[PDB]
């Protein structure tokens, strides 16, 4: 089939594609400020579709069966505790 | 003591300041992955600093510096040696990789539970990992006299990720005003979870105490033996208990017209749009907690939904249509199988209806994107409308399915599960495009 | 000019919003056709077979097999879509 | 060198998408099993019976007819398969 000459110059310009072939000086740590600003995101549950087709107050667990129920068991009373519940349970 | 721990993270973990720094960075990376919009996430956590490709295999976020390096061209490996940074986090899943071991560090609870780093010493001393036998919550409920219509439902509730999170989070226990499992349903259900996933104490029956408490609760509030009816009964009790534990139920109600923050109404509820006939003349929105479908002369669940969604039958048109206005996080379907005729006789419909492991709801919402649910629960009925038996089938992590036949819990192939005559189906939301 | 053609195109796909669509579409299909759960099984099976949970080792027996399990229909559909997007921004000789 | 085309770039894009997703799934699998195995060195799989007679511990259905539960409301041993009917009559008290 057809060999590629290059990407359309017009497209190169629109998207500022011309880059430096050398290593990036980017840092993933620089993202923290934007991350803190930004509401919880899902890998594959589109935020706008969620607003449209689901309830605003819906509970959402992404890939619930991804792995087992992550919990620990209180050695005092034996209750199974969600990670985010352990500290408060240890205080009551 | 066959399987070992990465000696490298262990070494670095001998210094406290180093331990806290690694955990802070892990939490940090994970936090960013959960609060980055798609484009940012691709361009900033899945873009290799060396070859600048997106998704050149997993891309790793380095612990010690800002670099991201890809797998497929070995560009993080190159980074680990030339700079001495051997720990990277996969930006698709937050797992920590060691490039000396060339393996993930997956068996250190502190790392797995990093969110608790600041409290780890308390956590470790006062709580223990689940026991091998209870880790998956698997345990049968004895049939105590035509109570499989209850036990089948409970099994599905107990293996529903949302309800399980809700119970283990202590939400209800922390606000309940009765505090008695022999009187409060929600307390009774909490106790079952406790028995099945933890340890309740310090023949031949075991782990039936919660279920017995629930029967006792049931009796205090007060036949047909319809599992669907008990589903509705129990989800209602959870809601009523939520409302009972509020300091201000009255005013919250008129606050936001008939809207509820309870586990039931934030997980299981959706709404149907009933439309009259190119605009729609009129529209009524009505909540549902499940969809009851007709199965007569149909062979597949999609055909049932298609039927339910059909146009039937003025200013600019008139035609009637039922569609979904809002979907729930967990979609529960009843396939109507019990006919109750006018002469007082009852007729059971044993028609097999094919149902898929993944259900796409896009065609039934009033272009709609793929909205894909995962089948995680089946309740099946065998026999007559009143003298029948219910069995539950549940899917847990890893894809294994389990059949709950009263006290017998057995494993079953997905292929065989799919051959079941489904009565209720539980689907959990998995992907929304 | 060089081997930056690929990265440059991906940068366009991402910025334009089309990489999301392709990624989501591919995932939707692979999930629906049973492939995701196939690969999980295959991985579990390979762990037992090799008596190992070492990622690198396990990946090397799963990946080739996993790539091959993609249905013709998904492969050629998402290829076609990726192709159409590029048809729009590359020149040919 | 091969002559790079829209097809080759496209396969390359699909392969990146495909390999990343496989490598994600496998990582989740290998970390989970490594955890289970370190956590429980005597870990045993759940029993599976093609005959469909044995439970996840390899045991036969226990006979519920011959089991009993001690009722706290009246202090009697009650046949398990009768606990529901008994409760209705006992809780009346
Ligand atoms: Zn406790
Ligand atoms: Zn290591
Ligand atoms: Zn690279
Ligand atoms: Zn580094
Ligand atoms: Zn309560
Ligand atoms: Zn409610
Ligand atoms: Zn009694």
């Amino acid at each position: 089939d057809a060999e590629i000459k290059g990407i359309k110059p017009k497209v190169i310009e629109e998207y500022s594609l011309s880059q430096g072939s050398g290593p990036s000086n980017d840092s993933w740590k620089s993202l923290m400020s934007s991350a803190k600003d930004t509401p919880l995101q899902y890998d594959h549950m589109n935020r706008e579709s969620l607003k449209k087709y689901f309830n605003p107050n819906a509970q959402l667990i992404e890939d619930p069966l991804d792995k087992p129920i992550q919990y620990r068991v209180c050695e005092k009373c034996g209750k199974p505790l969600a990670l985010t519940a352990i500290v408060d349970h240890l205080e009551n | 003591a066959a399987m070992s721990i990465c000696p490298h993270i262990q070494q670095v973990f001998q210094n406290e300041k180093s331990k806290d720094g690694v955990l802070k960075t892990c939490n940090a990376a994970r936090y960013i992955l959960n609060h980055s919009v798609p484009k940012e996430k691709f361009l900033n956590t899945m873009k290799c600093g060396t070859c600048h490709e997106i998704n050149s295999g997993a891309t790793f976020m380095c612990l010690q510096c800002g670099f991201c390096g890809c797998w497929n061209h070995s560009h993080f490996l190159s980074h680990s040696k030339q700079i001495g940074h051997i720990f990277g986090i996969n930006s698709n899943n937050g797992l920590l990789f060691c490039f000396k071991c060339e393996d993930y560090i997956g068996n250190i609870d502190l790392i797995n539970d990093a969110i608790l780093a600041k409290y780890w010493d308390d956590v470790c001393t006062k709580t223990m990992v689940p026991s091998m036998e209870r880790r998956d919550g698997l345990s049968g409920l004895i049939n105590m006299g035509s109570t499989c219509f209850m036990s089948s439902i409970l099994q599905c509730l107990i293996h529903n990720p949302y309800f399980i999170r809700h119970s283990m989070s202590q939400i209800h226990s922390n606000n309940c005003k009765v505090r008695s499992p022999d009187k409060c349903f929600s307390c009774a259900l909490d106790k079952i979870v406790h028995e099945l996933y933890g340890a309740l104490n310090t023949t031949s029956t075991n782990r039936q105490t919660g279920f017995i408490y629930l029967l006792t609760c049931a009796w205090k509030i007060n036949s047909q033996q319809d599992a669907h009816e008990f589903w509705q009964f129990i989800i209602n009790q959870i809601h009523q208990s939520y409302v009972l534990d509020l300091p201000n139920a009255k005013e919250v109600s008129r606050a936001n017209n008939k809207q509820c923050e309870c586990i039931v109404h934030t997980v299981f509820e959706g709404s149907l749009e009933s439309s009259i006939v190119q605009n729609n003349s009129k529209t009524t929105i009505d909540p549902f907690l499940d969809l009851s479908l007709d199965i007569k002369d149909k062979k597949k669940l999609y055909e049932c939904l298609d039927s339910f969604h059909k146009k039937e039958q003025g200013e600019c048109n008139a035609i009637k249509q039922l569609g979904i206005h809002k979907l729930p996080s967990v979609l529960v379907l009843q396939l109507k199988r019990f006919e109750h005729l006018l002469n007082g006789s009852n007729r059971k419909l044993d028609d097999f209806i094919e149902f898929p492991t993944y259900l796409n709801m896009k065609n039934y919402c009033s272009k709609v994107p793929d909205i894909i649910y995962e089948l995680i629960g089946i309740v099946s009925h065998k026999g007559t409308v009143n003298e029948g038996h219910y069995i539950a089938f549940c899917k847990i992590s890893g894809g294994q399915w389990f059949k709950f036949n009263d006290s017998m819990v057995s494993s079953i192939s997905q292929e065989e599960v799919l051959k079941e005559q489904a009565y209720l189906l539980f689907y959990t939301i998995r992907q929304v495009n | 000019d060089t081997a930056q053609l690929k990265s440059q195109i991906q940068q366009y796909l991402v910025e334009s919003g089309n990489y999301e669509l392709i990624s989501n579409e591919l995932k939707a299909r692979l999930l629906q056709e049973g492939w995701v759960d196939k690969v999980k099984d295959l991985t579990k099976s390979e762990m037992n077979i090799n008596e190992s949970t070492n990622f690198t080792q396990i990946l090397s027996t799963v990946e080739p097999k996993a790539l091959e399990m993609v249905s013709d229909s998904t492969r050629e559909t998402v290829l076609k879509q990726i192709r159409e997007f590029l048809e729009e921004i590359v020149d040919t000789q | 060198e091969e002559t790079i085309t829209i097809d080759s770039i496209s396969n390359g894009i699909l392969n990146n998408l495909l390999t990343t997703l496989i490598q994600d799934i496998v990582a989740r699998e290998t970390t989970q099993q490594q955890l289970l195995k370190t956590r429980y060195p005597d870990l045993r799989s759940y029993y599976f019976d093609p005959n469909g007679s044995l439970d996840i511990n390899g045991l036969q259905k226990q006979q519920e007819s011959s089991q009993y539960i001690h009722c706290e409301n009246c202090g009697r041993d009650v046949s398990a398969n009768r606990l529901a009917a008994h409760l209705q009559r006992c809780l009346s008290r």
